[PDB]
This record gives C-alpha cells, sequence and structure tokens, in this order.
C-alpha cells in the first residue's frame, strides 16, 4: 500500500493516497 | 504513480510576500484614514457611508493581519496555534461580513431608487440596526466551522497552518458552501437588485440628478471581478476531488498555484472601498 | 506529415479557457440582459443605430447563453451528447458571423446617413426594418448546413470531444477559407471603403456636430476587428500549416493549435464588449 | 572557441511575428490612407507642421504596403526573388531614414516658430517648400547604396532567405554603427536641443496659448524614440558582441539575435501612431 | 550549508537591464536639465515646494549621470577601476538616501503648512532655506564613509566586478537593515503621521480648495514607494536568507537575487518620476 502524508486534507497541501 | 506530491514555485514565495506587503500597506493608510474621517469626526452624510465604514472595519482586521500570510508565504507558522485559528477566523469573517456589506449596498440603493417615496424610515432601520444582526451575526455564526477545524499541522516540513479536514467530502462540501456564500447567492441578489433598479430608472429617464449609483456600481464590479478567478480555481479544485477530473496530477499542481497566485491577487478588495473614496469615483 | 501529438494543452490553458469563458459569460449575460431589457421591452431606442446594436445583443447574449457549455468543455470533456454539441457549435457560427453582419449593416446605415443625408430617410427605415432579417440573419442560419452535417462526437477513449469532423483536410482548409472571407475580408472591404467615403465627405462640412455619433460606432468596429484580428490570423496560418505550402517543424503547428485555443477565448470579448459602450458613451 | 551556436526553433517569434505585422500592416495602411486622403486631395492642412506629417504619412504608407513581405518572410521564406527582396529592403531603409529626419525638420520648425516669432514666417514657408525635399528625401535615397548593391538572397537549405549580406563582420558593425549614428544620435541631439532653447524661451511668456501645439508634436516625439530605443538599444548590444568583447555568451547571442527581431516588430508601430494621434487632439 | 552553489544572471537579465537603464537615464537627463535650466536659473518657482523638488531634481540628476557606468556594468563587466566604482556607488547612496529624506521634508513642510496655517511662514522659510541642507544632504554624505571604503574591484577571470566587498555577512546584513530602516521605515513613519494629521486637519475646512496642490504630492510619494518597496521586500527576504533564519534552498536565493536586480531597475523609476509629475498637473 503506497502512502502519502496521513491527515494532510485541507483547503490548501490536500492530498490522496492509492489503494491497492 | 506513487502519490500525490506537493510544491511551492520559488517565485511565488517572493512574489506573494511582495503583494501581501503592498496590500497590507494601501490597506492599513485607506482603512485608518476612512475610519478617522468618517467614524470619529463624523462627516459622513449619505446613507451607504455606513456600509463602507463597516466595509473598512472589516478591511483594518484583515489588513492588521496579513501580515502573517506575508510571513507564512515565505518562512513557516511558527506563531502557534492560537494566531493561526485567529488569523484564519478573522479572515472568514471579513471574506464573509464584506460580501454581506455589499449586498446590504445594492438593497439599500434599491430601496432608494425603486421606491423613492415612501422609504425613509426602512432605510435608515437598516442603516442602523438590522444590518449588525444581518451582516455580523451570521458571519461570526458561520466561522465557528472555521473555529474548530483550522489547525497548524506537527509535519516535519513548512509546519503548514491550514483549514484542516477529516476527509476530503469535508473540504468539498466547505468549498461548496464558500463559493455559494460568496458568489453565487449574494451574486443573484445583487444582479436581480440592480436589474430592478436600471428597469425602474430608465421609466424615469425625464429628470436626472443622481449619480451615487455609480460609486456603488463600481466598487461592486471591482469586488467581483476581483473575486471571481479565485473562485474558478477553488470550483476547478472541488471538481477535481470529486474524480471528476482525472487530467493528471500536473493539472493539480497548476490548480494549487493558480488558487494562492489568484487569492494574493484577490486581497487588493482591501483598496476599493478607499481607494473609490479618494478618486470620489 | 502525421505529427499526432497535438494535446495536453500545457495545463495553465486548462485553468485560462474557463476563467475568461466565465468572466465574458457573466458580464456578457448581464450586460446583454440589461441592453434588451432597457431597449427592446420599454421601447428605449431613438436612433437607428439603435436597432442593429439590438440584434447584436440578442446574437451575443445567444452565444454568452451556451458559453458555459465551452467552459465545461475547457474543464472536463464533453458529457452532454450529440444534440447539445450541435446546437452549440451551430449558434456559435451563427452569432460569429451575425455580429460581423451586423456590423457591415450598421457602416452602411452610417454612409447612407452621412453622405445621403437629405434624401435617404425610406431608404434607411427600409435597412432598419425589412431587409435586415433577410441581410444578417438568413446567411447566419444558411451558413450553418454545413455545422449542422459535420459536428458530431467522436466514439474515442473515454473522451468523447465536440467538434466538427471531416473526411480530408482540404474540406477543412476550404471552410478556413470561407471563415476568413465572411467573417475578416468582404464585409471589412466593406466597412473599409463605406467609411472611406464618410471620411472624404466629412471634411467638406464646417466642423459639424454629427461626427460625435460616429466615434461610438468607429470604436466598436475597430475594438470588434481588434479582438477577432489575431484569431484570423491564427486559422490563415493553420490553413496554411495543412496542405503543403509551409513546413516548419512539428512544434510550430503545436504553438499554433494553443495560439488559437488562446487567442479564441481572448476574442470572445466582443459580447463584454457591446454593452461596455453602453456604459460609457 | 564554437563560432556559431545557431538556433532551429524561433517557436514564438513566427506566430508573434506575423500578428504584429498584421495589425501595423492594417491600422497604418487605413490610417495613412485616411491623412492622405484628407490634407493631400482636399487640402485640409493649414501650418507647416502638417506638411511634414504628410511627408511622414506618405513614407508610412510607403513602409506599410511593402510590410506584408516582412509577414510573409515570419510565416514562410522568401519566394519572391531578389527583386522584391531589394524593394523591400529600399523601402524599408529608406522609410526609417525618413521619418527620423522628417521629426527633426518638424522639431527644427517648431524652434524658428517659437523663438523667432517675428522675422520668420519666409523661412518656415520656404522650409515647408522647397529645401525640405532634399533636406530628408534625398538623403534618405542616398543613404541606402549599400542597401541597393548589398541586399542579396542566398541558398541555404530550401530556405530562399532575404537579408543584407556582407563580406565580411566589420562592415556588418560599420552599417550598424552608422544606423545607430544617423538614427539616434545627430537628429536626436538635434531634437533635444531645439526642445531645450524652446523650453528655456517659453518660460518668459505669461501664460500663453501658443504652447498647446507643442504637446501633439512632443507626444509624437516622445512616442517615436520611445518606440525605436529598445530596439536601437539591442543593435548596439549586437554591435558590442561583435569585435569579440561580449563573446563569452553563446546563448546570449541568440537572446540578442531574438530581442531585436522582437523589438523591431514592436518598433515599427511609428507608422501607427502617426495618425493615431490625429484621431486624437 | 554551502553557499557556494551561484548561480550567474541570465541572459534576459543582460538584454533588459540596459534597455530599462538607457531609458531611465534618457528621460532622466531631459527631465531632470529641463526642470533644472527652468527653476535653478531662470527664477521659475513660486510656492515652497518647488524648492524641495528642485533638489530632488538636483539629486537624480546627479545619480543619472553615473546610471550609464551601471548599463555598461549590466553590458559587460566593469573595466573603469577603483575611482569611477567608488564615485558611482558613493553617488547611489547619496541619491537613494536624499531623495527619500528630501520627500520626508516635503510631507513634513505639507503638515506644517496646512495644520500650523497661522503662525507658520517664517518657519517655513527657514526650513525650506537653512536647515534643510544639514537635514538632508548632511546625513546623506555622513551615511558614506562606508560606502566610500568598502567598494571596490575583485580579482576575478579577467572581470573585474564592481561591488561592495565585505569581510562578514554579518556586515551585509546590518547595513541592508540600516538601509531597510533608512529608506522606509523612519521616513515612512514620519511622512505617514504627517499626512494621517493633515488628513484628520482637513476635514475641518468648509470645502476649501487647498487641497488641490496636495494631490500632485500625494502622487508623487505613493508613486515613489510603490516603486522602491519590492526592492526592499526583496533585500528584507534576501538579509533573512543569511542568519540562517530561512533555510529553503539554494535556486530560491538565485530567484531572490535575480528579483533584487529586476526590481532594483524597475524601482530606478523615481529620477524619471519628478519631471513626469511635472509635465502634467
Amino acid at each position: 500500500n503506497k502512502t502519502v502524508l496521513p491527515i494532510m486534507s485541507g483547503f490548501k497541501f490536500h492530498s490522496k493516497p492509492v489503494i491497492n | 504513480e506513487p502519490c500525490f506530491r506537493e510544491e511551492n514555485a520559488n517565485f511565488n514565495k517572493i512574489f506573494l510576500p511582495t503583494i501581501y506587503s503592498i496590500i497590507f500597506l494601501t490597506g492599513i493608510v485607506g482603512n485608518g484614514l476612512v475610519i478617522l474621517v468618517m467614524g470619529y469626526q463624523k462627516k459622513l452624510r449619505s446613507m451607504t457611508d455606513k456600509y463602507r465604514l463597516h466595509l473598512s472595519v472589516a478591511d483594518l482586521l484583515f489588513v492588521i493581519t496579513l501580515p502573517f500570510w506575508a510571513v507564512d508565504a515565505v518562512a513557516n507558522w511558527y506563531f502557534g496555534n492560537f494566531l493561526c485559528k485567529a488569523v484564519h477566523v478573522i479572515y472568514t469573517v471579513n471574506l464573509y461580513s464584506s460580501v454581506l456589506i455589499l449586498a446590504f449596498i445594492s438593497l439599500d440603493r434599491y430601496l432608494a431608487i425603486v421606491h423613492a417615496t415612501n422609504s425613509q424610515r426602512p432605510r435608515k432601520l437598516l442603516a442602523e440596526k438590522v444590518v449588525y444582526v444581518g451582516v455580523w451575526i451570521p458571519a461570526l455564526l458561520l466561522t465557528i466551522p472555521d473555529f474548530i477545524f483550522a489547525n497548524v499541522s506537527e509535519a516535519d516540513d513548512r509546519y503548514i497552518c491550514d483549514r484542516f479536514y477529516p476527509n476530503d467530502l469535508w473540504v468539498v462540501v466547505f468549498q461548496f458552501q464558500h463559493i455559494m456564500v460568496g458568489l453565487i447567492l449574494p451574486g443573484i441578489v445583487i444582479l436581480s437588485c440592480y436589474c430592478i433598479i436600471i428597469s425602474k430608472l430608465s421609466h424615469s429617464k425625464g429628470h436626472q440628478k443622481r449619480k451615487a449609483l455609480k460609486t456603488t456600481v463600481i466598487l461592486i464590479l471591482a469586488f467581483f471581478a476581483c473575486w471571481l478567478p479565485y473562485y474558478i480555481g477553488i470550483s476547478i479544485d472541488s471538481f477535481i476531488l470529486l474524480e471528476i477530473i482525472k487530467q493528471g496530477c500536473e493539472f493539480e499542481n497548476t490548480v494549487h498555484k493558480w488558487i494562492s497566485i489568484t487569492e494574493a491577487l484577490a486581497f487588493f478588495h482591501c483598496c476599493l472601498n478607499p481607494i473609490l473614496y479618494a478618486f470620489l469615483g
């Protein structure tokens, strides 16, 4: 499972992990 | 495609503090002079100047902590959770209060132009009493989710202060509420009111005495022309977050650069009320 | 002779087409609705130019109504199917020819009013009431038959874009040449020639006050042609980069295909331009 | 020490040069045709400034009518031969010298009209009638003799490029320095000296109206010099990287050779601005 | 940690710095020579502000004389030796401090003229006649001994670049902070306090015409600070790059060092500004 910075989900600097 | 990366341009770490400092300087002089001229020495005469005083008060509140955004554009947020929450909550209350003041300006102009004879009591009533409970009280009660959710991150890089949400759907509904409160509903109200203004003014072409409509029209048009591409950028970002626009991560980087640059350029409505006061335009 | 790499639009176009489209759509629907509600419902027209300007505003409103489909085609790809794509392209071509034919009729009306200032009043009413409809609209709907039968949606790899499709590049070249002629050359020579007799016969007067009624018309015509000139230059260069007259790389027509889209966005301000000329004088 | 480092793309130049060339060609042909049609046939002109403005419009007409060859040279290469290339270059050189010596004559006429307000009405008439032909037009035709014997078309890789060609670089720097001198140094210091005496002798007047006609002339002079200054800086820097002084930049040579083309296209706007000043006051 | 990743200026900087420098030098020579020749030799000054503007024009002319040395240093590298580099740097620093101290004196004169309109007639003549020299020119001369002792040329690979060289970066930081304070903070605070006072005391007038002469002064001061603001922001960010206060990278340092040169060229417009304000009203 590829991961990103965990709870960085906001108006700016928001990402999304890729599920397997 | 490992994940979605984050990168800020090196030109946006110098150009954005320049824009923030320029807007902060012209906002602090213009709103200080407007407050010290109208709200202290009792110079204001027309009914819209009370609304322009309220708009300048909210403008001063945003401008006085615009230097924290100027520091955050080039440095990291070493101020704290209290300062991050305070900067976010007064940015939100200024951004909603200015919109609601402009809606009240258009409403006062509609009440003055269309109901020219039998409207002197409700124009004054809109000027003093209900303006607080219809502009500030919805703005203060509409920013308690900004009070709760906004936090400073403890990531090892850049220490970002932002409105932090649990999942990606919360960002979507808050951006859609942001659009529907800032642009859509007050734009509909302002457009309908000004359509009725011109439709009832074209019936009265035989007398031409008043031109207080031009100042409010210029102010409203300049405000919406300043704030429009930021709303376009956050609408495109919100529709990106629905997995509708699957056009790559580079598009989601270009959008996030556009949003930041256009937000810095859309902060230029701080020098809109006092610039129009100085120009008498 | 097979470039086939004309995609991805560099993503700044994908952020700049929708902002420009939304800005032009908003100010176009506001200005054209205001102009229609003033001068078609309340009979505020006073001069013979205002009837053709009302026709121009009708055509611009008809284009501006389906401009958000162009904005959606800018952000995402086409999802509305075949009939909406056909209607969008048909009324885009209708507005694109009708505005230039209206401008040619305005210049002909100004020539008849200035040069034949004594015996041409009933020909002016004939030019403004009866023959104007078959002058502007009948060529406009008649020139959309290739748009009616040639605009389809490609059954593609999950994109389904809306554009007019042709079996060979010769039809593309001849229709771009027809666009070049009917949109720039023959109305351009007609307008320039009639304005040449206008300027030749204007200087014989002893400084009359009929000249200031021509300033708005020359501002409208010059700003319209200054808006549409780089797009016509781009499509002429694109018609030459098809067939085999010029060939200087696979990247030159990748630059041209970005220039055409960007300038086609920037040349839609002619819908924005006409009520701006009514805001001032 | 690599000699050349020749570029190959020239992407945005071949799409921005012909758009600028077509805009300048259309506006110049319309404005110069109108100016010649009004004060060359109808004899509208009154002052002696308008005769030299008519001569300037004649030179601008001659350059503008050959400018589409420059547009074709921007998009395609030269397909016309040696004689058309020679004619294009001799017309461009004649116009380029003729405009600046005509402007020097205008500034000298203004100096004579301002400071010699008593005994100079017949020398101004002689200046407007007889001596101005051997003043500007005879040296303009005399200064393009090496252009007449030096402008040929070479045999590149199926290119046929039209440019003036020289046996060595020493002739290139010598004629570039000669063009810099006769285009900026001597008539520029003549105009500057005449305007210095005009301003020095104008402060003794008690608010006279005769300085109102100086504003249009100084706007024309300032617009011409501000148009032509980046091209003069670019070719001065090019003649300085020649003779092995600024040889350390090989990408710098391409940068200067693109800057010269771009600001030469922008400096060809001096034909556009002379009737633009006539449209206003 | 290592700062040795040095990137030179781009070729577009080497082609855009000399054009800006030559344009600014030409308009500075023309305007300041005309202003000095009219109101320092022909006794044309009437208001007390014009003496200060004559002093500002003298300082700007002194800088504009040495500006072509900066144009040469932009094109090629410095070849004039120690003494001309020292003279250029001392003249630049004298002009840079003298313009802002003179403008602070102008704002103080405006406050002391309008607020004290009954008593202050002898103090205005005293302020603009006797103590003005020890007010602006003596501190500008006293702030140049480290400029006299610290500026020389280095020993590079046959380059000999003229710049101020320091034994350590702490002196660079403290001198940049001193320049920031003397150029923006203290005279900015003085100008702001005086202008807030005269604006607050100007509302008590009965719609007098005494603010008609205020507009040129506030336009000059606002345009001066708008010219010099982004250079001050760039050098403040570059000062905070040192002391390890902000550490983001070396490409960021190169971007700020490019921004400083471009904005210094754009901020050298303060010599052009006073004659442009004099040509208009």
